[PDB]
């Protein structure tokens, strides 16, 4: 009665990919910004009455990601594209990450979830209705999360698992 | 390369960067607490914590 899902967290350099991951695992938000290279975490949860084993990957950005991005995109089965609502450069990169994933998977229907992190800060640079239209063109859900207040953090990861489970 | 990959229990793993003349314990101390593990209770499989970090470039080690 065990089902194992492999999750991949991609995004810009500073959008809270590790903060969202640590908040789900440790239930603890880290204030200091430490760049992460490649970290894999495991956790067994219960989603809709089914015990699921989750393998989450913490990818990096910039040149370190540029070279070694094509390998883990072929291994993972669900991608949690994360952007921060406090910088627009990260939201503009979301298109580039999907094109690389779709080119690796050689398919136009890959389980993905658009996530606007850092939704606890005022003066957002990216309105919600913007990311709604983007996720609509991709055929994927859109959740606003905050790794500091774990707002919608459990809802985001569980939604990506449901996108895999129903795929 | 300045990159070193490390494996962890429960099918976890992490990749840490090292510098010239860095301690094994002092180079990955943040990654151990980030995954949730103390270096006192940790066990590298085998080597010593006083081993140079740059001296282990290109190899993979496990922790228990
Ligand atoms: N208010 C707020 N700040 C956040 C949130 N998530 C991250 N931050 C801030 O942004 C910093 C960077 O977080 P981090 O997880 O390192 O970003 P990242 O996308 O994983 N980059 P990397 O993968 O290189 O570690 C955090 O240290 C924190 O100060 C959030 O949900 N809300
Ligand atoms: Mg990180």
């Amino acid at each position: 009665p065990m089902t194992e899902y492999k999750l991949v967290v991609v995004g810009a350099v500073g959008v809270g990919k590790s903060a969202l991951t640590i908040q789900l695992i440790q239930n603890h938000f880290v204030d200091e910004y430490d760049p992460t290279i490649e970290d894999s975490y495991r956790k067994q949860v219960v989603i809709d009455g089914e015990t699921c084993l989750l393998d989450i990957l913490d990818t990096a950005g910039q040149e370190e990601y540029s070279a070694m991005r094509d390998q883990y995109m072929r291994t993972g089965e669900g991608f949690l594209c994360v952007f921060a609502i406090n910088n627009t450069k990260s939201f503009e990169d979301i298109h580039q990450y999907r094109e690389q994933i779709k080119r690796v998977k050689d398919s136009d229907d890959v389980p993905m979830v658009l996530v606007g992190n850092k939704c606890d800060l005022a003066a957002r640079t990216v309105e919600s209705r913007q990311a709604q239209d983007l996720a609509r063109s991709y055929g994927i859900p859109y959740i606003e999360t905050s790794a500091k207040t774990r707002q919608g953090v459990e809802d985001a990861f569980y939604t990506l698992v449901r996108e895999i489970r129903q795929h | 390369s300045n990159t070193i990959r490390v494996l962890l229990p429960n099918h976890e793993r992490t990749v840490v960067k090292v510098r010239n003349g860095m301690s094994l314990h002092d180079s990955l101390m943040k990654a151990l607490k980030r995954h949730g593990l103390q270096p006192e209770s940790s066990a590298v499989f085998r080597l010593d914590w006083n081993t140079d970090a740059a001296s282990l470039i290109g190899e993979e080690l496990q922790v228990d």
